[PDB]
């Protein structure tokens, strides 16, 4: 899929509940001194926007591919298809923002991990979490994508269950 | 609009960047002028 | 100044695109009044005066006569200044991007630092005129998540030590019961010898469709008019309708004498000097505002709000 | 400005010292001209004409007359934008770096703006000249980890469409052999109606050292050269023939014509080195300058170039 | 390292390096010592 996503024959109808767009800015709360990387991502496997990502160093270019948490580099934050660029905020540093869930029902609180294909699921699926990740917001679907408010800070010490 | 004349004074830095490309079209152009194959 | 900072004289230019807030419908002209602070407190001190005893007739010689005595009252309000953040494109970098009668990159969302700033100061007023009126910050349509706020900073919806009426979850739908308990406060209403003022009333849409139900070829908008001009000394009533109101119902006079707003002088939106660069084309600038400052007599305001269930 | 930006005087100052590149040797000065982008997509319409019918004598009254249709051809070339980032000294702290004979830190490899500048500029030019000649780009000698490029980005070595002839391994050093080759690869070429324009002709220096030796029983008075000279004049309707050697070339023999009409060069005007306003600054002596350069915008018609190459393994 | 394409927002970069190189020359002093005739 896609971002941006055409022509319309009209337009789309508070200031309330209009950030649930898929292609919304990623950082709930940005900060200067965010250091953002860029990589190459394979444009026929897995689109990697919104999605934790991991380094696939290739015979031709360091590429960027959807990743679990226990071998995660950092988090898609952006992608320009033009270019098929991908921008990386590094796991080192925090992020507050949405992110893309498989799951259309996760409550607020809640601890979170990602999955193979970088996508946030409940933590008590088994796997071993080894990243700090709490929903901020319940999961809404964008009719269709879920997408869920996330914060994650850092790697966890011993790993949970 | 170029580097090479002293007499011009750049005001800002996009005439700056202009007065660059416009050096490089020159020099280019003087290159040519001047080659002899 | 705008010979050297563009973003400056840009805001200047497009300053004037900006709609006025609709939170001015709910005030009079003379119930606003600015005060220079940013964040902090200040303290008001309302001054009244009093007959100890009956006058004193001046005839002959006398030398005890009445005194006219005084009193002090200090009320407190808080300010609070809040900032957002927006990215933009670079001046410099414009002009790649200047396409055929639009300016910006509609694939990366990416606009004109003067459209931006014009956006974001819109949005910005919107949740200035919703706190205003409610006196909660939210963003989310549930209106939970809210910013915990600071004491003494309320809004016309929670104001305390005011005319609180609740109409039961079985009586949602009896405009005869909501009337009932709408005069009920009225009759609880305390104006004084001020009650010579036009008075202001906002509702939500749904009790707006309820209003123009006839009355149980009179309507319940016309009988609430005659009510409150009953005890207005039949000054002038207006009626609003807000969707950022559910299920409530506010009455409250346009007396600068019993509600004031002394909102900061920085309240609406206002650039930040500071604009994060690098070697991108993309720049990031900063937006301020305030928040506060509302104060209304006791027993001035009249809440009424509807259960649903 | 200049009272304001020294590195932006430093620049004004020291640009005239970077030599020019090389690959303005490769083309005729009306093959190329500069076109007003930094990154993106840029189309070209070409039109043609042709004739319906045989011609209307015109005579007494006639109404109805042969017609000329037309057509036209889209052309889409892409640009991309790259960026260098390089360290070197504040301004103020050069004094105190300064020695009898040099400005700068030898122990910390820390260099004044205005030379750290010339340097940078020198290897990214080094760099354009490598990706205009080669079509990709690398900064390993094995030419690996190559950077992936947008489509319709090419060079003069990997347009696609051309002729392309190899010329075996067992035959690496039979000059008869490879000359055979390029002959038919020249045979292949195919120039229309613009065939009666000079050529040009690439080859690395190894070659280059073979064209020199005596043409094979060798033969006097003429060489390997004049062999190719004749065999490229017999189809350039006896125009004029340029050989250049370069050394990033490698066994390789790069043969096309210097007409505008088959072969431009729209490069952006940007697309050599040009500083950026911004520059990172701290407590330290130390500061950071970005350089930006584009590249892009090459556009040949198909089945111009010749291309022959020597295997070695 | 290889470019970085100036795209959106970035600010890790490849870098350019620098390197100095210092060239000495040497220069030995020798003598020869031989035997003659004072002023076979």
């Amino acid at each position: 899929y896609s971002k941006s996503m055409i022509e319309n024959k009209v337009f789309s109808s508070c200031f309330k509940s209009k950030n649930e767009r898929v292609d919304a800015y990623s950082f709930a709360c940005s900060s200067y001194t965010d250091k953002i990387e860029e990589y190459l991502y394979d444009p026929a496997n897995s689109f990697p926007y919104k999605r934790g990502v991991k380094l696939v160093p290739k015979e031709n270019s360091i590429y960027v591919e959807v990743g679990a948490d226990t071998d995660m580099y950092g988090i898609c934050v952006d992608v320009c298809e033009f270019s098929c660029t991908a921008y990386v905020l590094p796991i080192t540093n925090n992020f507050e923002g949405y992110l893309v869930t498989r799951n259309p029902s996760i409550k607020i609180g809640e601890i979170l991990d990602i999955n193979n294909n970088g996508v946030i699921i409940k933590a008590g699926g088994g796997p071993p979490t080894a990243i700090n990740i709490y929903a901020l917001s319940d999961s809404f679907t964008i009719n269709s994508i879920n997408l869920i408010k996330v914060a994650i800070f850092g790697n966890r010490g011993l790993e949970k269950t | 609009a170029s580097l090479l004349d002293s007499n011009f004074v750049p005001i800002n830095f996009t005439e700056f960047v202009q007065a660059i490309s416009n050096t490089y079209k020159q020099r280019r152009i003087q290159f040519y002028e001047n080659l002899k194959r | 100044l705008f010979d050297e900072n563009y973003y400056a004289k840009a805001v200047a230019n497009i300053i004037g695109e900006v709609k006025d807030p609709i939170m001015y419908k709910w005030f009079s002209p003379d119930q606003i009044e600015d005060v220079d602070l940013q964040m902090g407190y200040q303290k008001t001190v309302k001054w009244d005066a009093f007959l100890n005893a009956n006058p004193t007739t001046i005839a002959n010689e006398v030398n005890t006569i009445s005194t006219i005595g005084f009193s002090s009252e200090v009320v407190r309000l808080n300010y609070l200044k809040l900032q957002y953040k927006f990215r933009h494109l670079k001046q410099t970098s414009e002009k790649f991007y200047t396409s055929d009668s639009y300016i910006g990159d509609i694939n990366n969302n990416l606009l004109p630092f003067a459209q931006a700033y014009k956006l974001a100061s819109s949005e910005i007023i919107k949740l200035i005129n919703h706190f205003v009126l409610t006196g909660t910050v939210s963003i989310q349509k549930d209106g939970k998540n809210q910013k915990r706020l600071l004491p003494n900073m309320y809004g016309l919806l929670n104001m305390p030590e005011q005319i609180k009426e609740e109409v039961a979850s079985g009586d949602k739908d009896k405009m005869d019961k909501i009337f009932e308990k709408i005069e009920a406060g009225l009759s609880k209403l305390e104006l004084g010898d001020e009650f010579s003022t036009p008075m202001m009333v906002i509702v939500d849409p749904a009790t707006s469709l309820k209003l123009v139900k006839p009355y149980a070829c009179e309507k319940w908008e016309d009988v609430l008019i005659q009510t409150i001009k009953a005890i207005n000394n039949r000054e002038d009533v207006y009626i609003e309708t807000s969707n950022l109101l559910k299920h409530k119902i506010l009455i409250y006079p346009l007396n600068s004498e019993l509600i004031k707003f002394k909102p900061s002088k920085y309240m609406l939106p206002t650039p930040n000097e500071q604009v994060d660069k690098d070697s991108t084309d993309v720049a990031h600038s900063y937006i301020d505002f305030v928040l506060g400052g509302l104060l209304a007599t006791r027993k001035t305001i009249l809440q009424v709000n509807i259960k649903q269930s």
